[PDB]
RNA sequence: GGUGACCACGGGUGACGGGGAAUCAGGGUUCGAUUCCGGAGAGGGAGCCUGAGAAACGGCUACCACAUCCAAGGAAGGCAGCAGGCGCGCAAAUUACCCACUCCCGACCCGGGGAGGUAGUGACGAAAAAUAACAAUACAGGACUCUUUCGAGGCCCUGUAAUUGGAAUGAGUCCACUUUAAAUCCUUUAACGAGGAUCCAUUGGAGGGCAAGUCUGGUGCCAGCAGCCGCGGUAAUUCCAGCUCCAA
């Protein structure tokens, strides 16, 4: 047989477990598109 | 060309319906032979019994032994192979366990380098398997 | 059986093409400028227009002179005059094909909440919508997508139970004056 | 600025939308000249390096932190020869890669000042 | 009661349940919804009547408080209004006493009635040993 | 003698039919077991009394198949009704309350109605709609910019962005009022109830189509990913993770 039953978690078992970073709560909802909109579309006054 | 009488409706509706016996789809949705040899019998999900865990060897541009399990039906139980969808989840299966295996997304057809294989094996016995494998549930201990 | 209706039709519908740049630009400026929460809003006030333009349209091939022509016309344009999206003067069949979406979200009334000096930063304004804080005529109304109509505009006002137009001082309120008060005597 | 201030206040009318170089994309990177400047540049040829206080400061902030440039790297998210040329003194720097490696470093690098004994304060204020 | 007034539509008259019928409105701008009894004897006195033949019923404010709407329920005596009256407005202000089985031992009783043939004594015995 | 290529007859139907549903240039294509109407049936045939009205089955008889109690002498069965069980399955709700609304039935204002209504379960699905608003505050770099570098903001692009800084509130406990047959819920409406307002939004992706990383660290045709082109053997834009963005 192959014998790769083995090797099933091969990757998963090896890669090193890093901490999960920690984030403020995000904005979500409303406020989440209002960041969107003002990180993406700048609106400047006409002439 | 084609006929294009006044009173002449039998003779295009037979033909039409006569040449729609000349396409896949429609031969294998109404024929019902294609049904009847499905494994599923229509299902989109059935439920099946573990009865070996067998690797499978991929095609030509890529090099691996893929991992899948052949599984045994509760109703009309034939036996048919199924993809373990992830990395250690085939660890996370034992032997004779409840499975919920389900089509594979193009209809009964093997995908990419896979030989013959059709289906994914999901919700091991009852705990689900993507939760089993993140962790957010264990096995039934 | 059971006296039910199950009467109920989406408001919405998705568009067809997905991940396409452009509307999604013109989406999020529609949605910033406008303050809306989501993209659901913004589908359900075009898939009205998309409704009212198969009217009028189906009404615009039909024969003039036609009885039903005339007061089904009649009734739209005044139906949509009377909300205020279309001007008085404005009396045909056609020019609500060149109306377009802007002016249906204006009817909003997330934005004359704005426009009319009470509300500034218009998501400020929607959430006071939500505070329950705006009072329609007699009524205290709190969905910031309310369509008012000519009739509203100038009935727009603040609830006397907020604690802007009559009294009962906000919650925080008391909290500050009685935190304050105890300190001393 | 104030010109939002503006915008808020021409409630009536007006006002148009005009976009950014990237309007949400990830670059991950970052030239620091303007490279429009270096197209129109033809005078100039020298690349004005980095300076070895400046690796030195790296230094004494990696043992006062106790990492060696393979975990600095892991934490800006850049090559570890990246930081080792930093130390070394070529490193040609770049503003992004200097502020990246200054917020994993206590001391501040970044700016006029060679060191900053707690960058923008403790906890930043 | 400060700041409390009734006002009535749909006013119409009819002797035919001896009765009349008028839908009410209550302002009570800055209280919760007022209780029904208080509002009886303001219905019974600006009517100058006794607030004991008043009837009045199904309050639902309105949003925010204020406007109340409700039925009210006049009639010109306690004995005819007793005669044509729903007996749970009788028990809710108590004049009609509501009192008996919940309908499972009713049933149950019923089928012993008919499991039991003929004679009154087993009748009539069907629900003393079978208590 | 009847019918028949103008398709009889026969077979299949995973067909109860229609009103209607989905889709939507038009034409069309699929679905309509299912609340309205019509039909059929009440384990499977058959035969019946009464009755104006049944071949009735919450009426009877016979056979078949189940299956109850049994002093073994016999007796009694039909939830494709309301529930609620077992089985089947990927797949489907509480053995609750009430006749107050609707109407029905009876000799009858008065009784009865698992019809029906109410509640319970209910991410089938549909409508709306929270997760924050405002105000005051930083360093860095740059087309830059100005005495030529110095100084300088004339900007643009990045900061713990709070302690901003105290206003308004629901989510919740929560007095009642209301509602109701009695309730419950909703709406009012008092008392509390928010600054990581830690009262915390997730789900799938970031080569292409198809919006988003040519970041990092693992991994090394292995593991795996991948609807499909393909990615992966040491430096992987595709796996496994950290960070960052994309979409709803
Ligand atoms: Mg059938
Ligand atoms: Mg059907
Ligand atoms: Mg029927
Ligand atoms: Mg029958
Ligand atoms: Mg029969
Ligand atoms: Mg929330
Ligand atoms: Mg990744």
């Amino acid at each position: 047989v192959h014998g790769s039953l083995a090797r099933a978690g091969k990757v998963r078992g090896q890669t090193p477990k890093v901490a999960k970073q920690e984030k403020k709560k995000k904005k979500t909802g409303r406020a989440k598109r209002r960041m969107q909109y003002n990180r993406r579309f700048v609106n400047v006054v006409p002439t | 060309g084609k006929c294009r009488g006044l009173r002449t409706a039998r003779k295009l509706r037979s033909h039409r319906r006569d040449q729609k016996w000349h396409d896949k789809q429609y031969k294998k949705a109404h024929l019902g032979t294609a049904l009847k040899a499905n494994p599923f019998g229509g299902a989109s999900h059935a439920k099946g019994i573990v009865l070996e865990k067998v690797g499978v060897e991929a095609k030509q541009p890529n090099s691996a032994i893929r991992k899948c399990v052949r599984v045994q039906l509760i109703k009309n139980g034939k036996k048919i192979t199924a993809f373990v969808p992830n990395d250690g989840c085939l660890n996370f299966i034992e032997e004779n366990d409840e499975v919920l295996v389900a089509g594979f997304g193009r209809k009964g057809h093997a995908v990419g380098d896979i030989p013959g294989v059709r289906f994914k094996v999901v919700k091991v016995a009852n705990v689900s398997l993507l939760a089993l494998y993140k962790g957010k549930k264990e096995r039934p201990r | 059986p059971v006296a039910r209706s199950w009467v109920c039709r989406k408001t919405y519908v998705t568009p067809r093409r997905p991940f396409e740049k452009s509307r999604l630009d013109q989406e999020l400026k529609l949605i910033g400028e406008y303050g809306l929460r989501n993209k659901r809003e913004v589908w359900r006030v075009k898939f009205t227009l998309a409704k009212i333009r198969k009217a009028a349209r189906e009404l615009l091939t039909l024969d003039e002179k036609d009885p039903r022509r005339l007061f089904e016309g009649n009734a739209l344009l005044r139906r949509l005059v009377r909300i205020g999206v279309l001007d008085e003067g404005k009396m045909k069949l056609d020019y609500i094909l060149g109306l377009k979406i802007e002016d249906f979200l204006e009817r909003r009334l997330q934005t004359q909440v704005f426009k009319l000096g009470l509300a500034k930063s218009i998501h400020h304004a929607r959430v006071l919508i939500r505070q329950r804080h705006i009072r329609v005529r007699k009524q205290v109304v709190n969905i910031p997508s309310f369509i008012v109509r000519l009739d509203s505009q100038k009935h727009i006002d603040f609830s006397l139970r907020s604690p802007y137009g009559g009294g009962r001082p906000g919650r925080v309120k008391r909290k500050n004056a009685k935190k304050g008060q105890g300190g001393a005597g | 600025q104030a010109i939002l201030a503006a915008r808020r206040a021409a409630a009536g009318e007006d006002v148009e939308t005009s976009k950014k170089w990237a309007a949400g994309q990830n670059k991950q990177h970052s030239i620091t000249k303007n490279t429009a400047k270096l197209d129109r540049e033809t005078e100039e040829l020298h690349h004005d390096r980095v300076t070895l206080e400046v690796g030195k400061v790296i230094q004494q902030g990696r043992q006062s932190k106790g990492l060696t440039q393979k975990d600095l790297a892991t934490k800006i998210n850049e090559k570890p020869q990246v930081i080792a040329d930093y130390e070394s003194g070529r490193a040609i720097p770049n503003n992004q890669v200097l502020g990246k490696i200054e917020r994993a470093i206590g001391l501040k690098l970044r700016g006029k000042d060679i060191g900053k004994p707690i960058e923008k304060g403790p906890r930043a204020k | 009661n400060d700041t409390v007034t009734i006002r009535t539509r749909k006013f119409m008259t009819n002797r035919l349940l001896q009765r009349k019928q008028m839908v009410i409105d209550v302002l009570h701008p800055g209280k919760a919804t007022v209780p029904k009894t208080e509002i009886r004897e303001k219905l019974a006195k600006m009517y100058k009547t006794t607030p004991d033949v008043i009837f009045v019923f199904g309050f639902r404010t309105h949003f925010g408080g204020g406007k109340t709407t409700g039925f009210g329920m006049i009639y010109d005596s306690l004995d005819y209004a007793k005669k044509n009256e729903p007996k749970h407005r009788l028990a809710r202000h108590g004049l009609y006493e509501k009192k008996k089985t919940s309908r499972k031992q009713r049933k149950e009783r019923k089928n012993r009635m008919k499991k039991v043939r003929g004679t009154a004594k087993a009748n009539v015995g069907a629900g003393k040993k079978p208590k």
